[PDB]
């Protein structure tokens, strides 16, 4: 639309909240592939932060590419490497969700503030495969990664 | 006259050929089929088949197991599970496996385990005998 | 021109079988080779930001890419190869780069020098 | 009645073991091709 | 619909067509390989069946134990491959139970299990999955026969249903009888065979069971790959027709939207 | 007019919901299996 | 369009004739899902009439949902309940077609009137599955359902 | 607030795996989702008192209707309402006045539903 | 679109240069099948010209259809009355190419201005099968058919 289209050029950072992601229950519904920042360069944030961000974006785009095939084959017929990409992509998709201190009324959960180093560590580990055994739902609406581990432990105990 | 048919699951060696003689090893002692042999049906044992072509030619194939069926009308079906020509086999490795199997024979956890182990010894001994 | 004609032809071949890229296996050897070469070439065309490259550097890199000298390297390692190889040639071999630059073409002796340089650097990369 | 039938086996198991013994004694290169066209991938679902 | 609805639908159908074309190519390659591997297995299995059709064995008409084996795969998108096999299996099972028999079923492939999990859900002796991921080998048939014999359902008669591969475009569903040594021993045609006690004959029956299962596996996989190639080709053709229609609709809608916006601008300009 | 990746689930037609379900069922199954394994490891590592 | 869209709010019963259905050969081409009415209320028409109408609409809507997949993947990638739904929905679609007397000249058939009880009974029977052994083209352009059965018998000959 | 929350979670999970129709867990998830779905249907000009809605939704969401067929859920809903509105008017009055499902109210609801389900 | 929808009302013919044919080295890269003409009518261009053109179009369509079979099932699957059509269609494709007088610095040959009778006779002969024994490359980038004969003699001897 002309109004948002024109507004795009006046902003350094943008976070394009998406309805297609809010339907899935991932909140905030920020679209990881449709959001950008000016400072998002390796010389401003660092090479670790930048590489983690680009790895996350690439894995999500590959997941989008695969979703077209899964609509015909099915998950059971994917290359045993592709299922790994899909699992990592779903874990990363859930791990971006976070409970706010102002959305207590809706979710009923408790707000979490995640320091930047903890987010970088969490996503670097999720990509590196150090969590390819925990189920997806363990990562849904939690703060740092250790909280996901604890939630998975609780899920297993009351299994 | 014979109608030999010697086929592995993967490859087929003879298909409705007409050979002179077929020396085959079966569970109840080896024997050799000719034009008008008496009908039988035996089950092989790890040994080596020797086929004589219609002329004086002779060819050896090491069969691991299978079934030989000499039919009423001089038609032999010899289906091996894994028939390999002798040139494809390794002499030293067969000795090595024979010795190893002789080793594990002692740790006979149960008569079934001993049976499988010393079936392995039987097959490897047949291999070394064929290759020696 | 010399290197880019082949690069463009190979990329065009790769773009019409890129759909199979997911399957890849369970396909003839020609399609496997097309996919492999195309992936190597695309990983080659990747570039940093605010890091342009002289024409001699570009032609050396693309020449290494399009003659098969990267069909052994894994695609994830092509972006590191490109970098290390480029630094190598830029430091050790300036006479060849200067020859290509000023001359404008790849002379047969320069082609042989590029062949030996690419093989020697790729001979041990790890 | 062979020994392995006295131990409760079946000729399918005997043929399996003999085929293994013949397959792990090929010239090295052939072993690769023997890995194909051999070895199960089927699974059994208990009912 | 509106222009965005049509655009999204058109993009989705284009992706679907691309995917089905790729899958047709993959299935065609796997089919070529399957035919190549089917020729020798064809001769081998026909030989293994030689005996029974040469020494005509009539199943006894006084036994109640029957076995039905139905060979298929796990993969879908193969058209009426699993459907035909399951239909014939339930036909034969109904006939046997109407004749007063005690039928069981072995399902080589999920889709067979699924089609028959509503009715005949209790007759499953055992079923096998992981079929179709890789070309079947003699190892698979040996495992199926081994788990059939180990599971102590000593059957008195048998049948196997598979899709015999006729041609790249056609296949037929067969029913190959399987006998238990109780029927071979007491057959007068078998009185001619020499050096035959009831132990060598038992090993022979076990081996022939493995042989017939392997033959059925090879025929079934060839026919299934052919059918998947055909199904993907037809699906791609249908997606192409739908893409043509939707492209026509999209062009009409795009022109209509341009005209509508322009007329709005003109009316506003002239209404000052 | 072109096509882009991840468009089948952008339309949200029948194929989109079909794909979403084909994914969700599979990953619920795998999550159940992984949770069972996690419980087993928990119990086996108490001592 | 503004004109029909505005007229919709001035009517008790609507009957949206559709060109696709007319292209399938069905006549009248009434779209069973766009057509509505104010008196389609269990307190006015009954409970068998209302239940039958809602069952027909539900099965037709399920068939409409399946149509997109059926068109590309083919009718082989369907569960057995879905194949049953497709068969029943096609039988119902054909059965809603009727030969009018004003179209005697057009097609040479004989015009048919179908009292309400016969309509409800026939659709009850189709819905319950009493006629799953008939061919779907046995319902095309008939009066009451017994005429569909007679047509199916004639087809066997 | 107590009951509709669990119902909301159950329908949210159900809507994900709904487009098809194996394992016990997901099969029961679909069963519960469908039971709740047929629970939410309603007629015209017959609004329900809030306590009655709570009773029906509680019965549906506490795994009670999972045994019944999904085509009979309307019959249950209706008969259960008619039974409670007369025999257990006191419990509905309690729920309305106190405005919550107390522990004693929950135990009652439990026994009423358990008795009625079998008796139907 | 109104622009081409309005211009196409006036066109009396059509030529379709295709990138997919300049790749093959055929020149001029005119799409033989997508090209159209209003006067391709036996009443205008005569019966013999019309029949030759229709035969060439039919054989080219047949080869196009067969190419799918070649790509999927491999060349072996063809019959002997289809491998022959493949060969004839390849020869026709080669013969449809021509060297231009204004392109002697691109093809190393000398441009040819083939009259009409020469073209019709050449394609009629190729369709009849009179040249099935020659190599395909003997038809590439030549003038009349006699040039194809001379090229075959010069390259085989």
């Amino acid at each position: 639309d002309p109004a948002p289209a024109t507004t795009f050029a006046h902003l350094d950072a943008t976070t394009v909240l998406s309805r297609a992601i809010a339907e899935l229950g991932i909140y905030p519904a920020v679209d990881p592939l449709d959001s950008t920042s000016r400072i998002m360069d390796p010389n401003i944030v660092g090479s670790e932060h930048y590489d983690v961000a680009r790895g996350v974006q690439k894995i999500l785009q590959d997941y989008k590419s695969l979703q077209d095939i899964i609509a015909i084959l099915g998950m059971d017929e994917l290359s045993e490497e592709d299922k790994l990409t899909v699992s990592r992509a779903r874990k990363i998709q859930r791990f971006l969700s976070q409970p706010f201190q102002v959305a207590e009324v809706f979710t009923g959960h408790l707000g979490k503030l995640v320091p930047l180093k903890e987010t970088i560590k969490g996503f670097q580990q999720i990509l590196a495969g150090e969590y390819d055994h925990l189920p997806e739902q363990a990562f849904y609406m939690v703060g740092p990664i250790e909280e996901a581990v604890a939630k998975a432990d609780k899920l297993a105990e009351e299994h | 006259q014979m109608s030999f048919t010697f086929a592995s699951p993967t490859q087929v060696f003879f298909n409705s050929a007409n050979v002179r003689q077929v020396d085959v090893p079966t569970q109840t002692g080896a024997f050799g089929i000719l034009a008008a042999h008496v009908p039988t049906l035996q089950v092989l044992r790890p040994g080596l088949v020797v086929v004589h072509a219609e002329d004086g030619t002779t060819s050896k194939y090491f069969v691991s197991s299978g079934s030989v069926t000499v039919n009423a009308d001089s038609s032999v079906q010899l289906l091996a599970e894994e028939a390999v020509t002798l040139d494809m086999l390794d002499l030293g490795a067969a000795k090595a496996n024979l010795e190893k199997a002789q080793s594990e024979l002692l740790g006979a956890a149960d008569e079934a385990t001993r049976a499988e182990i010393q079936i392995r010894i039987e097959a490897n001994e047949a291999l070394v005998k064929a290759l020696e | 021109k010399q290197v880019a004609g082949t690069m463009k032809l190979e990329l065009a071949q790769y773009r019409e079988v890129a759909a199979f890229a997911q399957f890849g296996s369970d396909l003839d050897a020609a399609t496997q080779q097309l996919l492999s070469r195309g992936v190597r070439l695309t990983e080659l065309l990747k570039q940093g930001q605010y890091s342009p490259m002289a024409i001699e550097e570009q032609v050396a890199v693309i020449y290494a890419g399009v003659r098969g000298y990267l069909d052994k390297l894994e695609p994830s390692k092509i972006t590191k190869f490109e970098n290390a190889f480029l630094s190598h040639v830029i430091s050790q071999h300036q006479a060849l780069l200067s020859k290509i630059r000023t001359d404008g073409k790849i002379s047969e002796e320069s082609d042989a020098k590029l062949k030996e340089i690419v093989t020697n650097f790729l001979a041990g990369f790890e | 009645v062979a020994y392995w039938r006295q131990a409760g086996l079946s000729y399918i198991r005997y043929s399996q073991i003999c085929a293994k013994a013949v397959r792990d004694a090929l010239k090295t290169e052939f072993k690769a091709n023997a890995m194909k066209t051999s070895g199960s991938t089927i699974k059994i679902v208990k009912v | 619909a509106t222009l965005k609805d049509i655009t999204r639908r058109l993009k989705s159908i284009k992706n679907i067509q691309k995917i089905t074309k790729s899958m047709k190519m993959v299935a065609a390659a796997k089919y070529a390989r399957a035919e190549r591997e089917l020729k020798p297995a064809r001769v081998y299995g026909v030989g293994s069946l030689a005996l029974y059709e040469k020494a005509d064995i009539k199943t006894p008409e006084d036994k109640k134990k029957h076995l039905i084996i139905g060979v298929s795969s796990d993969r879908g998108l193969c058209g009426a491959i699993h459907s035909s096999v399951a239909k014939q299996m339930k036909s034969e099972a109904a006939n046997l139970a109407a004749a007063g028999k005690e039928v069981k079923i072995i399902g080589v492939g999920d889709k067979i299990r699924s089609i028959l999990h509503r009715t005949h859900s209790d007759q499953f002796l055992v079923t096998f999955k992981e079929v179709g991921r890789r070309p079947p080998t003699f190892g698979d048939a040996s495992v199926i026969a081994l788990e059939l014999l180990n599971s102590g359902y000593e059957f008195d008669e048998g049948s196997i249903i598979f899709n015999r591969f006729r041609s790249v475009i056609s296949y037929k569903t067969e029913e190959k009888p399987i006998f238990s040594l109780d029927t071979i021993s007491s057959a007068e045609s078998m009185s001619i065979y020499d050096d035959i006690d009831a132990d060598v004959l038992r090993n022979y029956q076990e081996y022939s069971l493995a042989n017939i299962i392997y033959y059925s596996l090879k025929e079934s996989t060839t026919s299934e790959q052919s059918a998947r190639m055909t199904a993907m080709d037809n699906a791609s053709k249908n997606a192409s027709e739908m893409i043509d229609k939707l492209t026509l609709t999209f062009n009409r809608t795009r022109q209509a939207v341009i005209t509508k916006e322009l007329i709005e601008i003109i009316s506003g300009a002239a209404a000052l | 007019v072109r096509s882009s990746a991840g468009a089948v689930r952008d339309a949200g037609g029948a194929f989109g919901k079909r794909e979403q379900a084909e994914e969700e069922r599979y990953f619920r199954a795998r999550a159940k299996e992984q949770l069972a394994a996690l419980k087993k490891h928990h119990e086996n590592e108490i001592s």
